């Protein structure tokens, strides 16, 4: 029974700064990789970060680069991501995907289709 | 031996018609195509030329190419992906002018680095080059804020600008080839390749870029069973 | 009103999930400590066969234990005899793109399907000695994945739409409809009395599915990642599944449960497809690594390797009569093993 | 999306009030079963090569 | 009756290594129906011939020294002659094969490649029984008609015409590869260009420099020798044609994958 569940999110300012967490079980967390998603109001899904098995390897997006930082933790099983200097464009829900193969170099995880194994998702809104 | 000697005949006649057919598919090469909905892919069928998949065929110096695009299919691509692992090639179309670049440079990763798939080689058209020359003209620099780097690149020797050509339109072709390129030549292994080439809407000689990609791409291979490459 | 629907989910869950613990009072591996280990099972090829030009995708025995058919992605449906190595048979298809067969439990009709949609039956009697198309089913809304005759006028699919479908060949026009899983769906296994059958998708789930009512009785979950395979065990009352995460899993219907884990630390590829033995004793697996393993299904301990191909080992099947076992991959070749 | 949630808790409340048997039980049933057609088993007790169809 | 000297024992040893490597070649090829493209039969030519040299080694040394006869001695140094035409013969048809599948590269898997393969072969062996039959009939010895050359039972210009046609081989492998080494910069170029030339060096240097530095001397010697320069010339010289029969199996077919697969499986 693979499940994931997001914490974090809400409401804040301009400039400022958030810390989204998400706790994953009913898998071995060490062997699969993991990644971070986004879908505004109103559009399609958006791919954010992903980081590797060990976290030797990190990608971001070209828009959020420098100021988002993903990290994982494999003993307590759980993703992070700090979100710093946030900007009105960054008003939507925000979810928690795994790649569908353990020990595997690449993922298709994007699509609208119902895609198994994210989760529920968590909203931050940002106004003034 | 009645009912043998007739049985072990009926079985050499069905083994020659086999061996005969298996003659004709040997002088055909096969392509896989894929793009996007924004990426004319729909023009560049036309020019060369509720089902699973659709066929297209065309004969260059007597040699012949048969094309195959996906039709009524679902938006998960992982699994009926596997079925095209011994194609001669795979075109890819992109549509260069949502972030839906890098998008297109995630499925491409997808592809090259994929299990099956690691022995093949791509044919890249970069789609809609006057859109782009119209939109960097006009003070629309969505490279400036999808693509920080940009701030930091400057024209490669290498590069053949076509007359009257602005170094702007330059820089960005150049840049979005370059993108393609590092994911291209980082995780390699010696045994696929890829060729780019920079397409306007409606061409008239795609066809001899296929012929001559082909060509190269089983030059290669042979030339690589034989220890000098 | 979506909050309150899915605490009531996760409510209903919990009870499940708390009813379902109170029956395991003990674990079927202790049970079998006392039984004596099956020993080395050495197995030896007997036949190759050979005239396919691309990979071999799927295959199946007939009911005499004699006749098998197979499909290549050439384009060719060939009918070969096991004891002789002679081809009775070969159909060229419309499409190249298949991906399942199926043989008539009656020798008369076969079936075929693939990324064109469509399910194809083929009529061998042939008064004119030609075999010719006899239907096309033309309903599904995305790649066919698997099929199985339930008589000479009635056949079951599942198709990569998430979706299975039950279908009246004689008007061409479906009977039932099946839906509920969430990913595509690759295999399903008819049982011995064809009241019911079970149904696994690509998203680590697997369903027991009532073939008159049409409704869904049971939901198996415990694997981690899509499941590929799934078969019944000989009585009916228990199936095996095997999936991308290098594992099989062994499942009870009056239990509710799982109940047995095949795995080894050195095995990290998935498993392509899975089968019994005659009597139920020993579970025989195939993987991507281009070997096949025999399990001891009482105890989870290994107990022989079949190698003998270069390429991804695609299908596997067993004899209803027990004496025969059958490999095909992709590199275009077929292997019959015999125990001596 | 609030008719799927519907129709899931439909299912799960059907699915829910079902009966259980014990696990020890249904081992049991099992391993008689295997052990009752053990001597019809040829990948398990090879026949000797006069009997083989394929040898 | 005549006691041997060290020479003879030397190629005693050459021929049973020769033997061994080309037998083990061939029972590997043959011995699975899946080695049966052209180039696997044009190695497989080249190695039954070597395989035939290498016991046709063996059957000059006990002849004249075990059995003591006469008759055997010509008809083994007849079936040498015809052994060494048949590998040189066989080293030629494999080069233009690689270049003729590098020049017709996309439309190269047909039957016209097979017709033209069994064309090559029945050439190569044509020529070779052709240029083997001379040694036992029609430039013999012990008749005053002709004038006898470096090797014992032959006449002169029967190496002059062998001669002749070694040096026309060589210079048609050599344009060959030149061509071939045409093809191979464009690509490194290409190649090279978009951030990606010693394997090419190294197996050219290998491939063209083991054939001439082991058969130059002997086509040489041929011309400027006569029957009156000992005999230590003709053992010395004749050496390194040994040689090459045992260089030639792992240059062509022990550094093919499918061949290593299958040693690897069967030896461990
Ligand atoms: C010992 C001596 C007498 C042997 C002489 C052998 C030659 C007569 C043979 C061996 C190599 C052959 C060549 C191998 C390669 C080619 C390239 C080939 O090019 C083509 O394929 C274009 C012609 C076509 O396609 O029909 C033309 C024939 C040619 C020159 C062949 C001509 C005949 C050659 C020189
Ligand atoms: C096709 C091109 C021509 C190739 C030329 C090959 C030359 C071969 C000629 C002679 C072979 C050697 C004969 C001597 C046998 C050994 C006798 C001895 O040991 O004394
Ligand atoms: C030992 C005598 C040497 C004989 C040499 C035989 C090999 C000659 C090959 C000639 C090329 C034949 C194929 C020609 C192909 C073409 O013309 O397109």
């Amino acid at each position: 029974q693979v499940q994931l569940q997001e914490s974090g999110g809400g409401l804040v300012q301009p400039g400022g700064s958030l810390r989204l967490s998400c706790a994953a079980s009913g898998f071995t967390f060490s062997n699969y990789k993991m990644n971070w998603v986004r879908q505004a109001p109103g559009k399609g899904l958006e791919w954010v970060s992903d980081i590797s098995q060990s976290g030797a390897s990190i990608s971001y997006t070209g828009s959020v680069k420098g100021r988002f930082t993903i990290s994982r933790d494999n003993a307590k099983n759980t993703l992070y991501l700090q979100m710093n200097s946030l900007k009105p464009e960054d008003t939507a829900v925000y979810y928690c995907a795994r790649c569908p193969a353990p020990f595997t170099r690449d993922c298709f995880d994007v699509t609208s289709t119902t895609y198994a194994y994210r989760g529920q998702g968590t909203q931050v809104t940002v106004s003034s | 031996s009645a009912e043998d000697k007739a049985a072990v005949e009926r079985s050499k006649m069905i083994d020659r018609n086999l061996r005969e057919d298996g003659e004709k598919a040997a002088a055909t090469h096969r392509l896989l195509l894929l793009g996007a909905g924004e990426s004319g892919k729909s023009t560049i069928v036309k020019q060369m030329r509720t089902s699973g998949i659709f066929e297209t065929k065309f004969q260059v110096d007597k040699v012949n190419f048969h094309m195959f695009d996906v039709g009524a299919q679902r938006d998960e691509r992982r699994k009926w992906i596997q079925c095209f692992n011994d194609v001669t090639a795979i075109i890819f179309v992109v549509a260069s002018s949502t972030n839906r670049l890098q998008e297109a440079l995630n499925l491409f990763k997808s592809i090259w680095n994929n299990r099956w798939l690691r022995t093949i080689s791509v044919i890249l058209f970069l789609n809609k080059q006057d859109l782009l020359a119209e939109k960097v003209l006009a003070g629309k620099s969505k490279i400036e804020d999808y693509f920080p780097e940009f701030a930091r690149y400057t024209t490669p020797e290498d590069a053949t600008p076509e007359p009257g050509e602005d170094p702007r339109v330059t820089r960005a072709k150049y840049f979005i080839r370059d993108e393609f390129l590092r994911i291209s030549t980082a995780s390699g292994d010696g045994r696929h390749y890829c060729y780019p080439h920079f397409t306007c809407s409606v061409d008239t000689e795609n066809i001899r870029r296929v012929f001559n990609d082909c060509r190269d791409i089983i030059q290669r291979m042979h030339l690589r069973q034989y220890e000098l490459l | 009103e979506l909050d309150q629907l899915r605490q009531e989910a996760e409510q209903l869950k919990n009870q499940i999930r708390d009813a379902r613990k109170a029956c395991a009072d003990a674990t079927l591996s202790q049970i079998t400590n006392n039984i004596d280990p099956v020993g080395r099972i050495q197995m030896r090829t007997r036949r190759t066969l050979r005239g396919h030009l691309a990979k071999i995708y799927a295959m199946h025995w007939g009911t005499d234990s004699r006749l098998l058919v197979s499909a290549s992605q050439d384009g060719k449906l060939i009918i070969w005899d096991s004891y002789t190595t002679n081809k009775v048979h070969a159909i060229p298809l419309r499409s190249s793109w298949v991906m399942t067969c199926a043989y008539a439990p009656s020798g008369n009709y076969v079936a075929c399907g693939g990324l064109d949609n469509i399910c194809s039956i083929y009529n061998l009697k042939t008064r004119e000695g030609n075999v010719r198309v006899s239907r096309e089913l033309a309903g599904h809304t995305g790649y066919l994945s698997c099929c199985r005759f339930l008589d000479d006028n009635q056949i079951v699919t599942s198709s990569g739409d998430t979706t299975c479908a039950l279908w009246d060949i004689e008007t061409g026009q479906q009977t039932t409809t099946f839906t509920g899983h969430t990913g595509d769906v690759m295999s399903l296994s008819l049982a011995p009395d064809t009241r019911l059958f079970v149904s696994g998708a690509c998203d680590a789930s697997a369903k027991l599915w009532d073939v008159r009512e049409g409704m869904c009785r049971q939901t198996f979950t415990g694997h981690e990642s899509d499941i590929n395979a799934i078969c019944f065990f000989p009585n009916g009352n228990a199936f095996a599944t095997g999936s991308d995460d290098a594992t099989c899993r062994l499942f009870d219907l009056r239990a509710d449960q799982e109940l047995m884990t095949y795995s080894h630390d050195n095995i990290i590829c998935g498993i392509t497809s899975v089968s019994f033995s005659k009597s139920g004793r020993l579970l025989l697996a195939g993987y991507d690594d281009f070997n096949c393993n025999v399990w001891d299904a009482l105890k989870a301990d290994r107990a022989g390797v079949l190698a003998g191909h270069d390429n991804r080992v695609s299908c596997l099947g067993v004899t209803d009569d027990g004496m025969a076992v059958a490999t095909g991959s992709w590199d275009s070749f077929l292997k019959i093993w015999n125990g001596s | 999306s609030i008719a799927q949630a519907r129709k899931l808790v439909e299912q799960l409340k059907m699915e829910a009030n079902i009966d259980r048997i014990k696990v020890s039980k249904a081992a049991a049933d099992l391993m008689a079963y295997c052990e009752a057609h053990a001597k019809e088993d040829p990948l398990l007790t090879p026949v000797p090569a006069s009997e083989n169809p394929f040898r | 009756l005549p006691s041997p000297k060290a020479w003879d024992v030397v190629l005693c040893i050459s021929g049973t290594l020769v033997s061994c490597e080309n037998a083990l070649v061939v029972a590997i090829i043959v011995g699975t129906p899946a080695f049966r493209a052209p180039m696997f039969l044009l190695v497989g030519s080249l190695a039954v011939a070597d395989l035939l040299a290498g016991l046709g080694l063996v059957l000059h040394f006990a002849a004249v020294f075990c059995i003591g006869s006469a008759e055997m001695s010509l008809v083994l140094v007849g079936v040498l002659a015809m052994a060494f035409t048949a590998s040189i013969g066989s080293l030629l048809a494999i080069t233009v094969d690689r270049y003729l599948s590098l020049y017709n590269a996309l439309t190269y898997y047909s039957e016209t490649t097979v017709t033209r393969t069994y064309v090559m072969l029945a050439l190569v062996w044509g020529g070779a029984l052709g240029l083997g039959l001379l040694p036992v009939l029609a430039w013999n010895c012990l008749d005053g008609l002709t004038t006898c050359g470096v090797v014992y039972p032959l006449s002169k210009n029967h190496l002059v015409v062998l001669a002749i046609a070694f040096f026309m081989v060589f210079g048609i492998m050599l344009q060959l590869y030149a061509q071939i080494c045409r093809i191979v910069c464009r690509h490194a170029q290409q190649i090279a260009l978009q951030r990606h030339t010693r394997k090419g060096i190294a197996t050219l240097a290998v491939v063209l420099g083991a054939f001439a530095a082991c058969w130059l001397p002997f086509t040489v010697y041929c011309l400027l020798g006569d029957a009156h320069s000992p005999p230590l010339y003709t053992y010395l010289t004749l050496l390194p044609a040994t040689y090459n029969s045992m260089i030639n199996p792992i240059i062509y077919a022990f550094r093919n994958q499918d061949v290593q697969k299958v040693l690897w499986a069967v030896c461990c």
